[PDB]
Protein backbone atom coordinates (compact mmCIF):
# COMPACT_ATOMS: atom_id res chain seq x y z
CA UNK A 1 0.00 0.00 0.00
CA UNK A 2 1.16 3.60 -0.95
CA UNK A 3 0.75 6.37 1.15
CA UNK A 4 1.10 9.75 0.30
CA UNK A 5 -0.39 13.37 1.51
CA UNK A 6 -3.44 14.55 -0.67
CA UNK A 7 -1.91 18.21 -0.72
CA UNK A 8 1.02 20.28 -0.49
CA UNK A 9 1.95 23.82 -1.04
CA UNK A 10 5.08 25.53 -1.31
CA UNK A 11 5.64 29.32 -2.67
CA UNK A 12 7.80 30.02 -5.61
CA UNK A 13 11.47 29.64 -5.82
CA UNK A 14 11.46 27.68 -2.46
CA UNK A 15 12.40 23.51 -2.51
CA UNK A 16 9.31 20.90 -1.86
CA UNK A 17 10.08 16.98 -0.64
CA UNK A 18 6.74 15.26 -1.46
CA UNK A 19 6.76 12.09 1.01
CA UNK A 20 5.72 8.56 0.04
CA UNK A 21 6.10 5.29 1.82
CA UNK A 22 5.33 1.71 0.44
CA UNK A 23 4.40 -1.81 1.64
CA UNK A 24 7.83 -3.55 0.50
CA UNK A 25 6.59 -7.24 -0.55
CA UNK A 26 7.34 -7.52 -3.87
CA UNK A 27 10.07 -4.16 -4.58
CA UNK A 28 10.90 -3.73 -8.09
CA UNK A 29 11.87 -0.19 -8.68
CA UNK A 30 9.51 3.05 -7.55
CA UNK A 31 8.11 5.50 -9.85
CA UNK A 32 7.66 9.41 -9.67
CA UNK A 33 4.63 10.59 -12.07
CA UNK A 34 3.33 13.95 -12.67
CA UNK A 35 -0.01 14.45 -13.65
CA UNK A 36 -1.72 18.12 -14.43
CA UNK A 37 -4.95 18.66 -13.96
CA UNK A 38 -6.81 17.01 -16.29
CA UNK A 39 -3.76 15.75 -18.33
CA UNK A 40 -1.76 12.31 -19.04
CA UNK A 41 0.61 11.57 -16.54
CA UNK A 42 4.27 11.44 -17.76
CA UNK A 43 7.52 10.02 -16.54
CA UNK A 44 9.51 11.99 -13.87
CA UNK A 45 11.66 9.06 -12.16
CA UNK A 46 12.52 5.55 -11.46
CA UNK A 47 14.06 4.04 -8.60
CA UNK A 48 15.66 0.36 -7.82
CA UNK A 49 18.83 1.30 -5.40
CA UNK A 50 18.98 3.59 -2.85
CA UNK A 51 19.46 6.71 -2.26
CA UNK A 52 19.57 9.90 -3.80
CA UNK A 53 19.51 11.09 -7.51
CA UNK A 54 19.14 14.56 -9.34
CA UNK A 55 16.85 14.85 -13.11
CA UNK A 56 17.37 18.59 -13.01
CA UNK A 57 15.35 20.62 -10.59
CA UNK A 58 13.86 17.57 -9.54
CA UNK A 59 15.65 15.17 -7.30
CA UNK A 60 14.02 11.28 -6.44
CA UNK A 61 15.22 9.76 -3.28
CA UNK A 62 14.91 5.87 -2.30
CA UNK A 63 15.16 4.50 1.40
CA UNK A 64 14.28 -0.01 0.14
CA UNK A 65 14.46 -0.68 3.89
CA UNK A 66 12.02 2.59 4.87
CA UNK A 67 10.07 1.75 2.05
CA UNK A 68 10.37 5.21 2.17
CA UNK A 69 10.81 7.41 -0.90
CA UNK A 70 10.80 11.45 -1.86
CA UNK A 71 10.44 13.64 -4.47
CA UNK A 72 12.84 16.80 -4.06
CA UNK A 73 11.57 19.85 -5.91
CA UNK A 74 14.22 22.93 -5.89
CA UNK A 75 13.74 26.51 -7.37
CA UNK A 76 9.85 25.88 -7.41
CA UNK A 77 8.18 27.39 -10.45
CA UNK A 78 4.11 27.89 -11.04
CA UNK A 79 4.22 25.29 -13.62
CA UNK A 80 5.23 22.53 -11.36
CA UNK A 81 1.71 23.43 -9.72
CA UNK A 82 0.46 19.62 -10.09
CA UNK A 83 -0.52 16.34 -8.54
CA UNK A 84 2.39 13.74 -7.67
CA UNK A 85 2.13 10.15 -8.21
CA UNK A 86 4.18 7.97 -6.26
CA UNK A 87 3.70 4.41 -7.89
CA UNK A 88 5.57 0.50 -7.27
CA UNK A 89 6.37 -1.97 -9.88
CA UNK A 90 6.43 -5.99 -9.88
CA UNK A 91 8.30 -5.20 -14.58
CA UNK A 92 4.86 -4.93 -16.20
CA UNK A 93 2.31 -3.61 -13.07
CA UNK A 94 2.41 -0.63 -11.88
CA UNK A 95 0.33 0.30 -8.88
CA UNK A 96 -0.06 4.01 -7.95
CA UNK A 97 -0.74 5.96 -5.09
CA UNK A 98 -3.65 8.66 -4.59
CA UNK A 99 -1.42 11.66 -5.61
CA UNK A 100 -0.27 14.61 -3.90
CA UNK A 101 -1.69 17.88 -5.35
CA UNK A 102 0.94 20.56 -4.97
CA UNK A 103 -0.66 23.92 -5.23
CA UNK A 104 2.35 26.64 -5.88
CA UNK A 105 1.90 30.48 -4.52
CA UNK A 106 3.00 33.49 -6.52
CA UNK A 107 5.83 35.48 -5.04
CA UNK A 108 4.19 38.97 -5.26
CA UNK A 109 6.12 41.84 -5.46
CA UNK A 110 3.85 44.53 -4.72
CA UNK A 111 0.92 43.96 -3.28
CA UNK A 112 -2.39 45.71 -3.19
CA UNK A 113 -5.57 44.01 -2.31
CA UNK A 114 -8.49 45.51 -3.56
CA UNK A 115 -11.99 44.42 -4.25
CA UNK A 116 -13.69 45.47 -7.53
CA UNK A 117 -17.16 45.11 -8.73
CA UNK A 118 -17.38 43.99 -12.59
CA UNK A 119 -20.16 45.17 -15.09
CA UNK A 120 -21.96 42.43 -17.31
CA UNK A 121 -21.42 43.10 -21.01
CA UNK A 122 -24.61 42.47 -22.10
CA UNK A 123 -27.48 43.59 -19.65
CA UNK A 124 -30.19 42.33 -16.42
CA UNK A 125 -27.84 44.50 -13.70
CA UNK A 126 -25.67 40.85 -13.20
CA UNK A 127 -22.57 41.73 -11.65
CA UNK A 128 -19.11 40.02 -10.33
CA UNK A 129 -16.55 40.85 -7.48
CA UNK A 130 -13.23 40.33 -8.14
CA UNK A 131 -10.30 40.65 -5.35
CA UNK A 132 -7.60 40.85 -6.67
CA UNK A 133 -3.49 41.51 -6.20
CA UNK A 134 -3.20 40.12 -2.54
CA UNK A 135 0.13 38.02 -1.30
CA UNK A 136 -0.16 34.62 -1.77
CA UNK A 137 0.04 34.04 2.15
CA UNK A 138 -3.89 35.58 2.04
CA UNK A 139 -6.49 33.05 2.75
CA UNK A 140 -9.97 33.61 0.76
CA UNK A 141 -13.01 33.47 2.93
CA UNK A 142 -15.63 30.81 1.47
CA UNK A 143 -19.18 31.82 1.93
CA UNK A 144 -21.34 30.39 4.70
CA UNK A 145 -24.48 32.41 2.55
CA UNK A 146 -26.10 29.58 0.09
CA UNK A 147 -26.98 32.60 -2.43
CA UNK A 148 -23.17 33.62 -3.06
CA UNK A 149 -20.92 31.89 -4.61
CA UNK A 150 -16.68 32.56 -4.07
CA UNK A 151 -14.43 30.62 -6.01
CA UNK A 152 -10.82 29.28 -5.10
CA UNK A 153 -7.61 31.85 -5.62
CA UNK A 154 -6.12 31.93 -8.87
CA UNK A 155 -2.76 32.61 -10.27
CA UNK A 156 -2.63 34.45 -13.53
CA UNK A 157 0.59 35.42 -15.16
CA UNK A 158 0.96 38.46 -17.87
CA UNK A 159 4.95 37.59 -18.35
CA UNK A 160 5.17 40.42 -20.96
CA UNK A 161 4.78 42.66 -17.96
CA UNK A 162 6.62 39.53 -15.94
CA UNK A 163 3.70 40.71 -13.21
CA UNK A 164 1.83 37.88 -11.28
CA UNK A 165 -1.40 38.40 -9.65
CA UNK A 166 -3.57 36.13 -7.45
CA UNK A 167 -7.59 36.34 -7.66
CA UNK A 168 -10.84 35.24 -6.15
CA UNK A 169 -14.14 35.84 -8.26
CA UNK A 170 -17.62 36.07 -6.56
CA UNK A 171 -20.88 36.90 -7.33
CA UNK A 172 -24.83 35.78 -6.37
CA UNK A 173 -28.36 35.22 -7.96
CA UNK A 174 -29.73 37.64 -6.04
CA UNK A 175 -29.47 41.50 -6.03
CA UNK A 176 -28.40 43.55 -4.41
CA UNK A 177 -25.43 41.93 -3.53
CA UNK A 178 -22.60 43.71 -1.86
CA UNK A 179 -19.02 43.51 -3.21
CA UNK A 180 -17.67 44.11 0.16
CA UNK A 181 -18.08 41.42 2.31
CA UNK A 182 -17.92 37.99 1.25
CA UNK A 183 -13.81 37.74 0.67
CA UNK A 184 -13.34 39.77 4.18
CA UNK B 1 6.72 10.02 -32.88
CA UNK B 2 2.40 10.60 -31.59
CA UNK B 3 2.24 8.21 -28.87
CA UNK B 4 -1.00 6.98 -27.09
CA UNK B 5 -3.97 8.36 -28.74
CA UNK B 6 -7.41 7.82 -27.24
CA UNK B 7 -11.32 8.29 -28.72
CA UNK B 8 -13.19 9.85 -27.34
CA UNK B 9 -12.96 12.47 -25.20
CA UNK B 10 -15.69 12.89 -23.74
CA UNK B 11 -19.28 10.61 -23.35
CA UNK B 12 -22.78 10.84 -21.65
CA UNK B 13 -24.49 7.64 -20.85
CA UNK B 14 -28.16 7.06 -19.89
CA UNK B 15 -27.67 3.59 -17.57
CA UNK B 16 -28.44 0.49 -19.13
CA UNK B 17 -26.44 1.76 -22.39
CA UNK B 18 -23.52 0.30 -24.01
CA UNK B 19 -19.68 1.89 -24.89
CA UNK B 20 -16.31 1.08 -26.39
CA UNK B 21 -13.44 3.51 -25.65
CA UNK B 22 -11.01 2.79 -28.02
CA UNK B 23 -6.98 2.86 -27.73
CA UNK B 24 -4.05 2.94 -29.97
CA UNK B 25 -0.32 3.71 -29.33
CA UNK B 26 2.22 3.61 -32.98
CA UNK B 27 5.05 3.06 -30.50
CA UNK B 28 5.61 -1.11 -30.99
CA UNK B 29 4.87 -1.74 -27.33
CA UNK B 30 4.14 -5.08 -25.89
CA UNK B 31 2.17 -4.09 -22.82
CA UNK B 32 -1.19 -2.28 -22.80
CA UNK B 33 -3.12 -0.44 -19.87
CA UNK B 34 -6.61 0.45 -19.02
CA UNK B 35 -6.98 2.96 -15.92
CA UNK B 36 -9.95 4.42 -14.67
CA UNK B 37 -9.30 7.73 -12.08
CA UNK B 38 -12.03 9.95 -10.34
CA UNK B 39 -11.65 13.83 -9.69
CA UNK B 40 -8.45 13.59 -7.26
CA UNK B 41 -8.34 10.42 -6.76
CA UNK B 42 -6.21 8.00 -7.90
CA UNK B 43 -4.99 5.67 -11.03
CA UNK B 44 -6.98 2.42 -10.87
CA UNK B 45 -5.74 -0.55 -13.22
CA UNK B 46 -9.25 -2.16 -14.51
CA UNK B 47 -7.44 -4.29 -17.12
CA UNK B 48 -4.23 -4.56 -18.58
CA UNK B 49 -2.42 -7.17 -21.69
CA UNK B 50 0.75 -8.27 -21.95
CA UNK B 51 0.28 -8.98 -25.81
CA UNK B 52 -1.50 -9.67 -28.69
CA UNK B 53 -3.83 -12.96 -28.35
CA UNK B 54 -3.81 -12.26 -23.97
CA UNK B 55 -6.05 -10.11 -21.31
CA UNK B 56 -5.91 -9.82 -17.90
CA UNK B 57 -7.80 -8.06 -14.68
CA UNK B 58 -6.30 -5.50 -12.77
CA UNK B 59 -7.53 -4.00 -9.80
CA UNK B 60 -10.84 -3.14 -10.69
CA UNK B 61 -11.92 -5.69 -13.60
CA UNK B 62 -15.83 -5.32 -12.71
CA UNK B 63 -17.63 -5.07 -14.83
CA UNK B 64 -15.63 -3.95 -18.11
CA UNK B 65 -14.63 -6.35 -20.77
CA UNK B 66 -11.44 -6.03 -22.55
CA UNK B 67 -9.93 -6.65 -26.47
CA UNK B 68 -6.50 -7.00 -27.36
CA UNK B 69 -7.39 -7.80 -31.21
CA UNK B 70 -4.10 -6.19 -33.15
CA UNK B 71 -0.85 -5.16 -30.76
CA UNK B 72 -1.57 -1.36 -31.83
CA UNK B 73 -5.01 -1.45 -30.48
CA UNK B 74 -6.71 -1.88 -26.97
CA UNK B 75 -10.57 -2.05 -26.34
CA UNK B 76 -12.60 -1.25 -23.57
CA UNK B 77 -16.23 -2.14 -23.26
CA UNK B 78 -18.88 -1.07 -20.78
CA UNK B 79 -22.01 -3.95 -21.63
CA UNK B 80 -24.36 -2.10 -19.38
CA UNK B 81 -22.86 1.41 -18.17
CA UNK B 82 -23.97 1.86 -14.86
CA UNK B 83 -23.42 5.73 -12.97
CA UNK B 84 -20.42 4.12 -10.36
CA UNK B 85 -18.40 3.88 -14.06
CA UNK B 86 -18.83 7.07 -13.84
CA UNK B 87 -14.71 8.28 -14.77
CA UNK B 88 -12.05 9.47 -16.57
CA UNK B 89 -10.36 6.65 -18.31
CA UNK B 90 -6.82 6.59 -18.79
CA UNK B 91 -4.83 4.18 -21.26
CA UNK B 92 -1.29 3.32 -21.28
CA UNK B 93 1.50 1.74 -23.29
CA UNK B 94 4.93 0.37 -21.81
CA UNK B 95 7.65 -1.78 -23.63
CA UNK B 96 8.53 -5.25 -22.31
CA UNK B 97 12.24 -4.61 -22.79
CA UNK B 98 13.66 -3.68 -20.77
CA UNK B 99 11.69 -1.77 -19.27
CA UNK B 100 10.06 0.22 -17.78
CA UNK B 101 7.87 3.72 -18.01
CA UNK B 102 4.50 4.03 -19.21
CA UNK B 103 3.30 6.28 -21.60
CA UNK B 104 -0.19 7.13 -20.96
CA UNK B 105 -3.18 9.11 -23.28
CA UNK B 106 -5.33 12.03 -23.11
CA UNK B 107 -8.10 10.16 -21.06
CA UNK B 108 -11.49 10.07 -21.75
CA UNK B 109 -14.26 11.42 -19.36
CA UNK B 110 -17.40 9.51 -19.44
CA UNK B 111 -20.62 10.13 -17.13
CA UNK B 112 -23.33 7.93 -16.84
CA UNK B 113 -26.63 9.26 -15.54
CA UNK B 114 -29.64 7.83 -14.48
CA UNK B 115 -31.60 10.50 -16.78
CA UNK B 116 -30.54 12.84 -19.55
CA UNK B 117 -33.11 15.17 -18.24
CA UNK B 118 -30.21 16.64 -15.55
CA UNK B 119 -27.87 17.10 -18.98
CA UNK B 120 -27.54 21.58 -19.23
CA UNK B 121 -25.75 23.57 -21.42
CA UNK B 122 -23.91 26.68 -20.08
CA UNK B 123 -25.02 30.31 -20.19
CA UNK B 124 -22.26 32.23 -20.77
CA UNK B 125 -21.51 35.66 -19.36
CA UNK B 126 -18.51 37.93 -20.24
CA UNK B 127 -17.92 40.88 -17.16
CA UNK B 128 -15.98 44.10 -17.81
CA UNK B 129 -13.02 45.72 -16.33
CA UNK B 130 -14.06 47.71 -13.42
CA UNK B 131 -12.93 51.55 -14.08
CA UNK B 132 -11.51 51.35 -10.51
CA UNK B 133 -8.96 48.91 -11.06
CA UNK B 134 -7.97 50.38 -14.34
CA UNK B 135 -7.05 53.78 -13.24
CA UNK B 136 -5.58 52.43 -9.67
CA UNK B 137 -3.62 49.29 -11.56
CA UNK B 138 -2.98 50.26 -15.41
CA UNK B 139 -4.21 46.66 -15.89
CA UNK B 140 -7.67 45.63 -16.89
CA UNK B 141 -9.70 42.25 -15.37
CA UNK B 142 -12.21 40.62 -17.54
CA UNK B 143 -13.62 37.80 -15.89
CA UNK B 144 -15.92 35.68 -17.81
CA UNK B 145 -18.93 33.37 -16.25
CA UNK B 146 -19.68 29.98 -17.29
CA UNK B 147 -22.65 28.81 -15.27
CA UNK B 148 -25.64 25.85 -14.71
CA UNK B 149 -23.71 23.20 -16.90
CA UNK B 150 -24.46 19.20 -16.37
CA UNK B 151 -21.87 17.28 -16.43
CA UNK B 152 -18.92 18.97 -16.17
CA UNK B 153 -17.92 18.27 -19.57
CA UNK B 154 -16.00 21.91 -20.72
CA UNK B 155 -13.25 23.53 -22.52
CA UNK B 156 -13.35 27.15 -21.85
CA UNK B 157 -10.92 29.52 -23.54
CA UNK B 158 -10.12 33.12 -24.68
CA UNK B 159 -10.41 34.63 -27.75
CA UNK B 160 -8.95 38.41 -28.68
CA UNK B 161 -9.17 39.23 -32.32
CA UNK B 162 -10.26 36.23 -33.74
CA UNK B 163 -7.23 34.40 -32.08
CA UNK B 164 -7.17 32.45 -28.71
CA UNK B 165 -4.58 33.48 -26.24
CA UNK B 166 -3.17 31.68 -22.92
CA UNK B 167 -1.27 34.66 -21.84
CA UNK B 168 -2.76 36.43 -18.96
CA UNK B 169 -5.86 34.08 -18.28
CA UNK B 170 -6.56 32.04 -15.08
CA UNK B 171 -9.00 29.89 -15.35
CA UNK B 172 -10.70 27.77 -12.22
CA UNK B 173 -8.89 24.36 -11.91
CA UNK B 174 -12.45 22.37 -11.08
CA UNK B 175 -15.66 24.24 -11.13
CA UNK B 176 -18.08 25.31 -8.13
CA UNK B 177 -21.96 23.24 -7.55
CA UNK B 178 -24.60 25.78 -8.08
CA UNK B 179 -26.60 23.82 -5.39
CA UNK B 180 -23.63 22.11 -3.17
CA UNK B 181 -26.46 19.62 -1.16
CA UNK B 182 -27.54 17.72 -4.68
CA UNK B 183 -25.76 15.01 -6.00
CA UNK B 184 -26.73 15.93 -10.00
CA UNK B 185 -25.93 20.07 -8.90
CA UNK B 186 -25.12 22.37 -12.17
CA UNK B 187 -22.08 23.48 -12.60
CA UNK B 188 -20.66 27.38 -12.35
CA UNK B 189 -16.64 27.91 -13.70
CA UNK B 190 -14.64 31.74 -14.09
CA UNK B 191 -11.99 32.92 -15.74
CA UNK B 192 -9.91 35.99 -15.55
CA UNK B 193 -8.28 37.87 -18.76
CA UNK B 194 -5.72 40.89 -17.60
CA UNK B 195 -4.68 42.76 -20.23
CA UNK B 196 -3.18 46.41 -19.93
CA UNK B 197 -5.58 49.05 -19.58
CA UNK B 198 -4.33 50.72 -22.73
CA UNK B 199 -5.32 47.06 -24.71
CA UNK B 200 -8.60 47.18 -23.25
CA UNK B 201 -9.39 50.91 -24.01
CA UNK B 202 -8.76 50.99 -28.07
CA UNK B 203 -12.78 49.59 -29.05
CA UNK B 204 -11.01 47.79 -31.96
CA UNK B 205 -9.91 45.06 -29.58
CA UNK B 206 -12.80 42.18 -29.56
CA UNK B 207 -12.30 39.89 -26.57
CA UNK B 208 -14.86 36.68 -26.43
CA UNK B 209 -14.79 34.01 -23.95
CA UNK B 210 -15.42 30.41 -25.45
CA UNK B 211 -17.21 27.53 -23.47
CA UNK B 212 -17.30 23.83 -25.23
CA UNK B 213 -19.99 22.08 -24.25
CA UNK B 214 -19.26 18.29 -24.50
CA UNK B 215 -23.37 16.88 -24.27
CA UNK B 216 -25.77 14.86 -25.85
CA UNK B 217 -25.77 13.14 -29.66
CA UNK B 218 -27.95 12.13 -32.29
CA UNK B 219 -28.61 8.79 -31.00
CA UNK B 220 -29.94 10.40 -27.63
CA UNK B 221 -33.53 10.40 -27.11
CA UNK B 222 -35.02 13.73 -25.86
CA UNK B 223 -38.31 14.10 -24.40
CA UNK B 224 -38.45 17.48 -22.54
CA UNK B 225 -39.89 20.72 -23.35
CA UNK B 226 -36.45 22.72 -24.14
CA UNK B 227 -33.04 22.89 -26.26
CA UNK B 228 -31.76 19.13 -26.39
CA UNK B 229 -28.54 19.71 -24.66
CA UNK B 230 -26.30 18.85 -27.33
CA UNK B 231 -22.50 19.12 -27.58
CA UNK B 232 -21.97 23.04 -28.74
CA UNK B 233 -20.32 26.18 -28.24
CA UNK B 234 -21.84 28.93 -25.91
CA UNK B 235 -20.23 31.81 -26.39
CA UNK B 236 -20.31 35.72 -24.68
CA UNK B 237 -18.04 39.11 -25.68
CA UNK B 238 -16.83 42.57 -24.91
CA UNK B 239 -15.65 44.62 -26.98
CA UNK B 240 -13.01 47.45 -25.95
CA UNK B 241 -14.31 51.30 -24.61
CA UNK B 242 -12.23 54.59 -23.67
CA UNK B 243 -14.23 54.82 -20.71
Amino acid sequence: NIDQPTEMTATEGAIVQINCTYQTSGFNGLFWYQQHAGEAPTFLSYNVLDGLEEKGRFSSFLSRSKGYSYLLLKELQMKDSASYLCAVRNGFKTIFGAGTRLFVKANIQNPDPAVYQLRDSKSSDKSVCLFTDFDSQTNVSQSKDSDVYITDKCVLDMRSMDFKSNSAVAWSNKSDFACANAFN
Amino acid sequence: NAGVTQTPKFRVLKTGQSMTLLCAQDMNHEYMYWYRQDPGMGLRLIHYSVGEGTTAKGEVPDGYNVSRLKKQNFLLGLESAAPSQTSVYFCASSPRLAGDEQFFGPGTRLTVLEDLKNVFPPEVAVFEPSEAEISHTQKATLVCLATGFYPDHVELSWWVNGKEVHSGVCTDPQPLKEQPALNDSRYALSSRLRVSATFWQNPRNHFRCQVQFYGLSENDEWTQDRAKPVTQIVSAEAWGRAD
